[PDB]
């Protein structure tokens, strides 16, 4: 039924620029403090 | 040399003038005995970092290998070295990476549209003016626009084209250079399209332009519209003047209003003109306005319309004899 | 949390601002296509934000995703009405002026220029000067139908005042209709039926045109249609005479210069008003050259 | 003094010369197919 | 439910006069005399 | 006195600025349409 | 070697630093006039066209006819009429100069 | 953003309802603390680790890539709601001092607006109309209404005569 979002899915290229390798845009001071759903996910 | 250079580098210097000093110093070396790819790969090297990177460059938490990146003298000088000692494309990637880095500057989007201009991408230096017009917002966008405008008027695009332009522009043009731009619009509009369009540009000109400038603009507009039509048609903008102006301006407009209908022969429009503005008028403020007046009803009138005006005129008096108007008026006469 | 409490645009671009700042670009576009995709989904497809479709444009646009936001720009103009794609196509023009192919640049700019004039006419049917413009921006497009089909409008436009103040223009937008069905599309006969349409709806007992007639003429006479064009001046002449109608048929066949048939024109304009001392001089200099001194 | 008016060719922008020569190129190509 | 957003031209719209009687006094003030001619529809009143 | 007349001069201004009334002018006895003749007249005696 | 090298553009040898538009705007090196300077032409013109215009009525006494309407009514459509038969006319000429010749020749 | 920001201020001033006065406030307050000590923030961010690692509820974990995760196994780390010890944070004395200071600052603040704006209507420019104090703020309050609408009638007043 999401006609308009598939089609904008559809009709958008692929971006030419690779992102695949990005780190966030402002790191997090650490520790990282996560829940269960992570232990589940990783 | 190079390796000395190199750890020079190394060296956490206590600035980022200090890094930035040195690694020109590093390309004038090379320069000097003269290796411009080198000096153009030590360049690169200096200014390498990520793409979409926002260190602060002022920021003295990091260290200054981290923020020389962001450091305009470096930028200014890769800039100008790939210029002189390469070629257009190299060029155009440098001020790609400029503008991206954000460091840009409207003197960085004046000289790299005068780049392509200079090589003769006139559309490309249009983009390129478009990219700097929207980066920044309006009161720095009016100096691009005024370049941008001149040279595309100058280039002579289409009408439409350069129409858009002008409503984008006008946008959010402030007054102040409302007038201006308003002004340029009128002119393309009679040079190139068609008078009625220039004169409905210039009444929204009058609209549109800064307390200062408004009687200044009513006046271009009433001067122009009676060099391409009828002083019948420059009847209504003297109405629409002197309904919408302050004070003295719709003093002086109903002045010039009736000035123009005596000419035209309407005695009786020119006659009721003055008693608007003796109304608006208090006489001990306007003594002239009512001198004017009086040689408009010994040129064109009897004694009866004449003791109608000296009624007219002490009732003004009775109007205007208050504590508010006496201080004012006091002020002025010990003014003057 | 909040965008499932408050999903508004309003709330969906902060999410999408704070990711350009905090994020990854892939997850800017995914709170970009969750906006999209549960807006059409609650409120309708015609219902997502024109807003929307220009912030992700615009961020692909700082990505250097030049495709992409081509791409999104078009897209959210194909699939939304024009009464709310009007900031959309705003800035789709924009975009173009910066980074499009020139081509690209007045394709957007036409279809811009079209739809702000298309409103003027919709708020004003009779301001022949915004016809005009609209006029010179289709015939500078180059498509046939489209100009043909403007032009009739223009013609139905019909002025309800019989002011020969406003047939001024009328007319002139006839000749317009004219000059470009027969400079630009070429058709004589589409031509011939636009100047027998303009003859019909001249009211010529209270003024006829000698814009009109002389276009026409000039016309036949480019064709080659001598007899008709003749016939048409005619015509003109016994419906009602007019002293630059005259004048520019005598300076005709001086260019023509044949003798007997403009003899007979100076000696009905000699008829109509035996006062024109231009043309008094003109037949007895023409007489000079001809050397009929007696 | 009457400035001569020397006629450039009414400023030919160096986009449309780049397109000129890719598509004369390439014109030559399909005469070479 | 959720607060109602008023703007200032709501507030605007609900401030109400002060009023002057055209009899009571209660405090003894002394008002001055276009405050206290300001609520009469005399001065609007017109014949023909 | 400077800034009282400052202030005092702003109040004046705001009645003034509500208490301009239209301007009615009398209808042109010679109007458009006779513009056209005489302008007509003129350009046909200066090209005679 | 460095001042011949770099393209001076951007640069500031003197300084060892970007150039400032501050002190140097990039108007100074154009060859044309800006859009200020321009239309602020205009303004003087008409304030010219003004007083001289005031001061030829007033040398004079009332109404004339080249300055109760000075220019046509529907120049600018006249204007740009005659400019799009800027090739028609050349075309009816020739049209004109042909038909001369047939008669003539057929004449002859 | 900066002058956004500050034709939004201009903007915002008139008072539109208490909701908007809250925000305002509580936006101006934020601003008025500034920028929080991160490295108290993250010192009190390892204590509370090691603490609760030490009491069970975080787990200390190593993945694949060898590295300190941390589990909260309730949702009691960042926030005590959900927390049944709740009622036991005691605050700092420090912290107290602040927010008492915080306090003590705002009502001088509104003790010296008061005297300014005593002083302000104390002052008196031009005619007395009134009779005591309460009849000079009720006749400012109908001058401040009332104005717009006796002008004409003011000015007969004044002058001595017209309607
Ligand atoms: O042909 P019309 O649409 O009826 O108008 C014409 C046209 O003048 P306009 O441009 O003002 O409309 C004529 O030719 P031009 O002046 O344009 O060259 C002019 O002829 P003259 O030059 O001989 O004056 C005069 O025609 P005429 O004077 O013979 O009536 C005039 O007619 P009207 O203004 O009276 O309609």
């Amino acid at each position: 039924m999401a006609s308009i979002a598939a089609g904008l899915a559809a009709a958008l290229p692929k971006p030419k620029y690779s992102s695949e390798h990005e780190e966030p845009r402002a790191t997090q001071r650490g520790p990282r403090i996560v829940s269960a759903d992570q232990i589940d996910e990783t | 040399a190079r390796i000395i250079m190199e750890k020079a580098v190394k060296v956490p210097f206590k600035s980022v003038n200090e890094l930035a000093d040195m690694w020109i110093e590093w390309a004038e070396m090379e320069l000097r005995n003269k290796n411009f790819d080198e000096a153009v790969r030590i360049m690169a090297k200096a200014t390498q970092a990520p793409k979409r990177s926002t260190v602060d460059y002022f920021d003295e938490s990091l260290s200054p290998q981290q923020r020389v990146h962001k450091s305009w003298k470096l930028w200014s000088f890769y800039v100008d070295l790939v210029e002189s000692t390469s070629s257009l494309e190299e060029t155009r990637k440098i001020y790609e990476r400029i503008f991206e880095l954000r460091i840009a500057t409207p003197q960085t989007v004046v000289n790299y549209a005068n780049l392509l201009e200079e090589h003769h991408y006139y559309e490309e230096s249009f983009k390129i003016y478009e990219r700097g017009l929207d980066l920044f917002s309006y009161p720095v966008a009016f100096e691009l626009w005024n370049l941008y405008l001149t040279k595309a008027v100058d280039r002579k695009i289409s009408i439409e084209r350069l129409r858009d332009l002008f409503e984008q522009a006008i946008t959010d043009c402030p007054p102040k250079f409302a007038k201006v731009l308003y002004l340029m619009y009128g002119n393309l509009e009679e040079e190139r399209g068609l008078a009625r369009h220039a004169m409905r540009i210039y009444e929204r000109a009058t609209r549109a332009v800064a307390d200062e400038d408004r009687a200044d603009m009513f006046n271009f507009y009433i001067t122009k519209s009676a060099s391409n039509f009828g002083l019948a048609s420059t009847r209504p903008i003297y109405e629409r003047a002197i309904a919408t102006l302050p004070d003295n301006e719709a003093r002086d407009m109903c002045l010039k209003f009736a000035d123009m209908e005596k000419r035209l022969g309407e005695i009786d429009r020119a006659r009721a003109i003055y008693g608007h503005a003796s109304q608006f008028c208090d006489p001990r403020t306007n003594p002239e306005f009512w001198a004017k007046w009086e040689q408009f009803e010994v040129q064109h009138g009897n004694e009866d319309t004449f003791k109608e005006m000296l009624r007219v005129k002490r009732s003004v008096q009775a109007k205007y004899n208050t504590d508010v108007n006496f201080i004012a008026s006091q002020a002025l006469a010990r003014s003057q | 949390a909040y965008t499932q409490v408050h999903p508004e645009p309003r709330t969906w671009l902060k999410w999408a601002k704070f990711e350009e700042e905090f994020g990854t670009a892939d997850m800017v576009r995914d709170v970009f296509q969750s906006a999209i995709q549960y807006i059409a989904e609650t409120l309708g497809d015609d219902a997502v934000d024109e807003r929307l479709f220009i912030a992700f444009a615009r961020f692909e646009t700082r990505q250097k995703e030049y495709e992409r936001a081509r791409a999104i720009y078009k897209f959210g103009l194909d699939n939304l009405p024009r009464s709310r794609s009007m900031q959309l196509h705003a800035q789709y023009t924009t975009f173009e002026k910066q980074f499009g192919d020139k081509e690209g640049v007045e394709d957007v700019v036409l279809t811009k220029r079209r739809r702000l004039y298309e409103e003027q006419v919709k708020e004003n049917p009779k301001n022949y000067d915004v016809w005009f413009d609209f006029a010179r921006l289709e015939e500078m497009g180059g498509d046939p139908d489209r100009v043909r089909e403007v032009y009739e409008r223009a013609i139905a436009q019909v002025p309800p005042t019989q002011e020969k103040r406003h047939w001024r223009r009328y007319i002139f937008l006839f000749l317009f209709y004219a000059i470009w069905e027969e400079k630009d599309a070429k058709n004589i006969e589409r031509a011939r039926a636009i100047y027998d349409t303009c003859l019909n709806l001249i009211p010529h007992k209270k003024f006829t045109f000698a814009k009109v007639w002389i276009a026409k003429a000039h016309f036949e006479i480019r064709q080659g249609n001598l007899t008709a064009a003749r016939k048409t001046l005619g015509r003109a002449i016994g419906m009602c005479p007019k002293d630059k109608l005259f004048r520019e048929y005598i300076a005709i066949e001086q260019k023509l210069y044949e003798f007997d048939r403009c003899r007979t024109l100076y000696e009905k304009h000699a008829l109509f008003n035996p006062a024109n001392c231009q043309t008094w001089i003109r037949w007895a200099e023409l007489e000079r050259g001809l050397d009929d001194l007696d | 003094k009457q400035e001569p008016k020397t006629q450039e060719e009414l400023e030919e922008d160096a986009a449309d010369r780049d397109r000129r020569e890719r598509e004369l190129r390439e014109a030559r190509e399909l005469a070479e197919r | 439910s959720p607060p109602r957003k008023l703007t200032a031209e709501d507030q605007e719209a609900w401030r109400i006069p002060p009023p002057v009687s055209m009899w009571k006094n209660p405090k003894g003030f002394t008002i001055p005399l276009d405050k206290r001619l300001a609520a009469d529809g005399r001065q609007l009143q017109e014949v023909q | 006195a400077a800034l009282k007349a400052g202030q005092m001069q702003k109040l004046r201004e705001a009645e003034q600025s509500s208490k301009r009334k239209p301007l009615i002018l009398p209808a042109p006895q010679v109007s458009d349409s006779e513009l056209d003749e005489i302008v007509k007249m003129g350009m046909i005696g200066e090209r005679a | 070697p460095v001042l011949q090298h770099l393209s001076l553009r951007n640069y500031d040898p003197v300084t060892r630093g970007p150039k400032l538009g501050f002190e140097a705007p990039p108007t100074e090196n154009l060859n044309t006039l800006t859009l200020e300077e321009k239309a602020a032409a205009l303004e003087a013109e008409a304030r010219r066209k003004a007083q001289e215009e005031q001061e030829a009525a007033a040398q004079a006494r009332g109404l004339d006819i080249t300055t109760l309407q000075p220019k046509k009514p529907n120049w600018d459509l006249k204007r740009e009429f005659k400019q799009r038969m800027a090739v028609l006319d050349v075309r009816t000429e020739n049209a004109i100069a042909r038909m001369v010749r047939e008669r003539l020749a057929e004449k002859k | 953003k900066r002058m956004k920001k500050k034709e939004a201020h201009r903007d915002d001033t008139a008072f539109r309802d208490y909701a908007r006065e809250a925000e305002k406030t509580y936006k101006r307050q934020i601003r008025n603390m500034g920028a929080p000590d991160l490295e108290k923030y993250m010192r009190e961010k390892l204590s509370a680790i090691e603490k609760a690692a030490a009491a069970g509820t975080l787990d200390i974990i190593e993945t694949e890539d060898g590295e300190m995760i941390a589990v909260d196994k309730d949702g009691t780390f960042f926030s005590t709601a959900n927390a049944t010890d709740f009622a036991q944070h005691k605050p700092d004395k420090a912290a107290v001092d602040r927010l008492v200071a915080d306090l003590r600052k705002a009502e001088e603040a509104s003790l010296k607006r008061r005297r300014e704006k005593l002083a302000k209507s104390g002052e008196e420019h031009g005619d007395v109309t009134y009779i005591n104090e309460k009849n000079k703020q009720f006749n400012a309050k109908l001058a401040r209404f009332y104005n717009k609408y006796t002008a004409e009638i003011r000015d007969s007043f004044e002058r001595g005569t017209m309607v």
